[PDB]
RNA sequence: UGCCUGGCGGCCGUAGCGCGGUGGUCCCACCUGACCCCAUGCCGAACUCAGAAGUGAAACGCCGUAGCGCCGAUGGUAGUGUGGGGUCUCCCCAUGCGAGAGUAGGGAACUGCCAGGCA
RNA sequence: GUUUAUUAAAAACACAGCACUGUGCAAACACGAAAGUGGACGUAUACGGUGUGACGCCUGCCCGGUGCCGGAAGGUUAAUUGAUGGGGUUAGCGCAAGCGAAGCUCUUGAUCGAAGCCCCGGUAAACGGCGGCCGUAAUAACGGUCCUAAGGUAGCGAAAUUCCUUGUCGGGUAAGUUCCGACCUGCACGAAUGGCGUAAUGAUGGCCAGGCUGUCUCCACCCGAGACUCAGUGAAAUUGAACUCGCUGUGAAGAUGCAGUGUACCCGCGGCAAGACGGAAAGACCCCGUGAACCUUUACUAUAGCUUGACACUGAACAUAUGUUCUAACGUUGACCCGUAAUCCGGGUUGCGGACAGUGUCUGGUGGGUAGUUUGACUGGGGCGGUCUCCUCCUAAAGAGUAACGGAGGAGCACGAAGGUUGGCUAAUCCUGGUCGGACAUCAGGAGGUUAGUGCAAUGGCAUAAGCCAGCUUGACUGCGAGCGUGACGGCGCGAGCAGGUGCGAAAGCAGGUCAUAGUGAUCCGGUGGUUCUGAAUGGAAGGGCCAUCGCUCAACGGAUAAAAGGUACUCCGGGGAUAACAGGCUGAUACCGCCCAAGAGUUCAUAUCGACGGCGGUGUUUGGCACCUCGAUGUCGGCUCAUCACAUCCUGGGGCUGAAGUAGGUCCCAAGGGUAUGGCUGUUCGCCAUUUAAAGUGGUACGCGAGCUGG
RNA sequence: AGGACCGAACCGACUAAUGUUGAAAAAUUAGCGGAUGACUUGUGGCUGGGGGUGAAAGGCCAAUCAAACCGGGAGAUAGCUGGUUCUCCCCGAAAGCUAUUUAGGUAGCGCCUCGUGAAUUCAUCUCCGGGGGUAGAGCACUGUUUCGGCAAGGGGGUCAUCCCGACUUACCAACCCGAUGCAAACUGCGAAUACCGGAGAAUGUUAUCACGGGAGACACACGGCGGGUGCUAACGUCCGUC
RNA sequence: UUUUGUAUAAUGGGUCAGCGACUUAUAUUCUGUAGCAAGGUUAACCGAAUAGGGGAGCCGAAGGGAAACCGAGUCUUAACU
RNA sequence: CCAUAGGUUAAUGAGGCGAACCGGGGGAACUGAAACAUCUAAGUACCCCGAGGAAAAGAAAUCAACCGAGAUUCCCCCAG
RNA sequence: GCGGGGUGGAGCAGCCGGUAGCUCGUCGGGCAACCCGAAGGUCGUCGGUUCAAAUCCGGCCCCCGCAACCA
């Protein structure tokens, strides 16, 4: 729906990333959370990006 | 001649799998059921949608208990 | 989806005429003028648009690009029909004619 | 060993409400103070700490009492599996199972572990 | 005048006349890959196309849609040209990572680019259109008002047009659904898909009268050819086999063949056709086929033709890509000479056009002119309507599952907190008291105990809360998975536990999304990031692979194609009584006819005669239900002829009661022996009307009767 | 003079009857239209199939025309109809679920058959361990319904008179209480059956499960029982079990 | 024959005789049988050769993974109890 | 005007038929896809031209893979 | 038989869960034209859901576009 689909890139350098959804229009500010990333192993902080 | 009627949902076969006294190996569904119409007891776990699953080998076995007087599954082990 | 508009509907919009047969009969009449020459009522009124439109005794030329199907109440008309300075001072400029005359 | 009190349970209304009475040595409760450990989307009400002046008022426990809740026969009734039948939208018969409600009645719980005060 | 040779001769076609439009001649248009030919050995007073159809009076308003004509101010836009950017490769530089010149090469595509389209005007004897609503003199003149491009002028009008309809009134007739004349309430006339008249003409349609008559009441007789008999010749369709009766019932439901019963010696000949669902034609109507044909169009996809620009055939100067001039390519369906005995053809001279025209390749637009195709399924026949996937409840018969065009509601999401954890808290409703404040605001207490709440439908859950509040946080983690549920399969679902790392908690522990169940999309084809896994001689790269991930209202939701609407009565083929229309069959809701109780009408009295509010039956008679027989055939309405049966009786016959004085009635009971109209209108059954009669019965018989007649 | 008039030859075909296995695959008889013209006719030529011609009916094109005839692709395709030929022995269905441009076809499963392997694998009965929320029953709940008691409050308005205390109703009355019903989408109760599991004896030609070869079938009908729809109508239609 | 069901008044046959419908080629799986047996077997072709030669080939003995690669193991994952 | 075109004669060859095979110039639809357009049927049927007893092809501007083969055609595997 | 509508005196958005407004008609005031202010609905009627219906659902009445066709 109004939700769109986004990707959180991992701040590691290793170019893996996640697959979320939001709405634009409520939130507007960036997203960022702390996940697990397998190539690294260590949870880094992920940042949003375009899809 | 229309009617707005005529649609149901796919019936999802709930109800007890395994009945009393029945030997069941570890992790084995007892029960699928919307809501916990029977509870989780010894050696029972409940999984998100309140099927309830045996934790380990046994009998599996009815009761009631508590002040509710609600029904509770356990594994007798064996 | 643009819904068009009518030149005849645009002036009862905008309260020139006090009904659209009124608006239909003066544009028949040749007395309105759309780019300053006779127009028929069939005519689509256009945003950045100049109306020559003659009420009464004097003109009125605008170029709004707000246009409006429902008839508003005057001070929404204001808002309506831009009267850009040049069509203002011709207004006035017909005004103090009139004024002489009288 | 007997009485009483606190905690943890078994069981989940025969065990819960109501009404009356009773208890402070110990235990519990209320209670005194709170700058501080701690907390109020305000309040030392709750939570929390520092104590033991007073009391059993409230709560709590214990005893009694059917105004309720609750439990509940025997008999009949309803229903129904199998077979047979009728006047076949419903019944009946043999045999097996046999309710629900209602009636007589029961009923003011019983009980395990540990700790404490009294004899 | 012409026409469906062989069911349609006409209101149809054509027609002279009228108008619009194209065409300047190498005309337009047509046949033709082209050369050529018709147009025409014609030249706008001619030829082509289109519409109306002599003649008389006229042809009103509308240019928004579609088409046609015209325009340039602007935007979009193909082929072609290839600036800039990115990437691949490597002579080199660095120690290695990596950087990287030239060349070659993959990719994006700046600038140039005509028509068309968007846009602006004109055109209706171009295709076309000429509307709503409200009030107003019972109607609604008239006005108001919405919309449109603008709302029907003249004329005509229940008509070849009018459903209600046999409209209202008058003539004709005794009686006139037709006819003739007026009215206007034109469902739904209307001006060249022409409106209104009109003499004449019509194997044209409707009606009326004189005369005429076997059309008819009602048939009679006669003359001839068959039919019948004798002799000679000598077919046909059809046919499972027949020792080939009626009735009532039964039965794939309309029986010569079954059950019961009645009748019947065997066999011809002449006649009538009720039956053998009789013979003829694998139903023409209806449905089905992922059948066919031909036709239509703003269905899809192409394409002939028309049309635009670039390059080529294709050149030169001069002036400012544009213009002027030129001759040498090219054209010449101009003249003249020759091959030549020649209106073809070729060559030469000359003239006129002249780098235009025309043709080839490429390219945009237009393109039912032509071509291949599509145009779903369920369906108490088909169509129209509705539905097509997912979730909750009931039907669902106490495991699961379970259909209907059964009964009821929702979904195609939401959320970085509405998730995780730790700590804490408990609702609705009511009563009492309290400032505005009241029925319902917040405050206090009491009763009550989940009747509240759940992000969204319903069900099942929920106090240990899954409900409400706060602090900290990202477990809405990565890889796996013992076992199990559910599905034909694809798949969908639940899951303790293990490893790495994290959040909350002092710890025990909980956390792999949310109280659960809906919030979805296979495969293919591609896109993006990571990973040498592969790398068509080798080294790289391109592509492919693995992991993550993006693009379908593919909603006909297991998704046929990237891409698709209709007509057929001009029809056709394979099939079905698997499935409709007539008839039969089953049922009897409705229809018709009886009966029950008795409020009331009947001056009093319920029942002489009616009988409300309700109830119970009979027949199979109308309207309907089912689809059981027949679709390798069961002919349908009405009339004519001929009838047969039932009795729920129209007349005649007998009788009870009466609100029966008599006559004449009302009702009911018994009775089926006999009887039971002629006409006008209309296709009529029916029905209205006129005139009779004792009466002009109600029904069944394939709504009797077409191998008996007709055919409105 | 006349696309003039009446009317034979000649051309045509309006009405009726006959004929309809004909005299005739479109005629005969009696009537009928044109008959100096857009007439009719003899002989020869041209137009060839998505083509011709058509005073226009989809008419004609060799008795055939919404695309002729002949030969070929060709044995087109046909989820459709029909037919499928000797004998005996053993076994023996289905007309159901799922999906399908799918509904009269086909595919997987279900059912049948042949073979291989396998456990007391399977069926009945007795006993034991189970959950249920249907028949029935009930009205605490969700709804619905009748009567009565008190009566918050309110409606016609007022004694009181600011009120309280209550005054009769044209009166309406919420909640609560006492009594009586009703429910597929009500349940504080709740069977018989059926179903799952365990143990045991008897009987049964392994009757059960798995793998493989071969299918057929996916149009069902009636009757009993429980039901929806229908009218508790149908030899009606759609389910469950026998 | 088609059907839920036909004495059916549903379909076909007037009768007799003759003809008339699951075949043929190749390739794959299964069953039976026969040869050989961790081996089996040739095709074309040579050959007068139903012989013999011809062993080019196909099948399985080793699987896992997309693949490099590894191999009684492999793949998944950094690694698996 | 030379000349060319043109005309007459002469010598040589061609012309037409024939079953299949071969080469070349053109070239369908039915059909399968359970519809249909990309595709298939299929460069098949058919039409035309040409030649021979055979025709076509034919002596690497071919393959291969750092080792090598040595024109063309046909048969069997590679291999569904 | 299927869908739409039913809102001041008329025409109208809205509206479609969040306290009813605009033009004309009437009056008055500014000033034929034009500007300002005010009365003016109770949302076709009856019920249900909701904290609350102009709004959302069930039935009822009227009017509108359709179809009631092949035999």
């Amino acid at each position: 729906g109004i939700r769109e689909k986004i990707k959180l890139v991992s701040s590691a350098g290793t170019g893996h990333f996640y697959t979320t959804t939001k709405n634009k229009r409520t939130k507007p500010e960036k997203l960022e959370l702390k996940k697990f990333d397998p190539v690294v192993r260590q949870h880094v902080i992920y940042k949003e990006a375009k899809i | 001649g229309s009617t707005r009627n005529g649609r149901d949902s796919e019936a999802k076969r709930l109800g007890v799998k395994r009945f009393g006294g029945e030997s069941v190996l570890a992790g084995s569904i007892i029960v699928r059921q919307r809501g916990t119409k029977f509870h989780a007891g010894a050696n029972v776990g409940c999984g998100r949608d309140h099927t309830l699953f045996a934790k380990a080998d046994g009998k599996v076995k009815f009761e009631v208990k508590g002040p509710k007087n609600r029904k509770f599954i356990s594994i007798e082990a064996e | 989806p643009a819904v068009e508009v009518r030149l005849d509907k645009w002036l009862w919009a905008a309260r020139f005429y006090k009904t659209r047969a009124l608006a239909r009969e003066m544009i028949e009449g040749g007395k309105v003028h759309y780019n300053g020459q006779r127009s028929k009522p069939s005519k689509i009124v256009e945003l950045n648009a100049t109306l020559t439109l003659r009420q009464g005794n004097d003109e009125r030329t605008v170029i709004v690009k707000a246009i409006t199907e429902q008839r508003r109440p005057a001070s929404e008309a204001a808002l309506l029909y831009e009267e850009t300075a040049e069509s203002v001072e011709k207004r006035e400029k017909m005004a103090l004619a009139r004024k002489l005359n009288a």
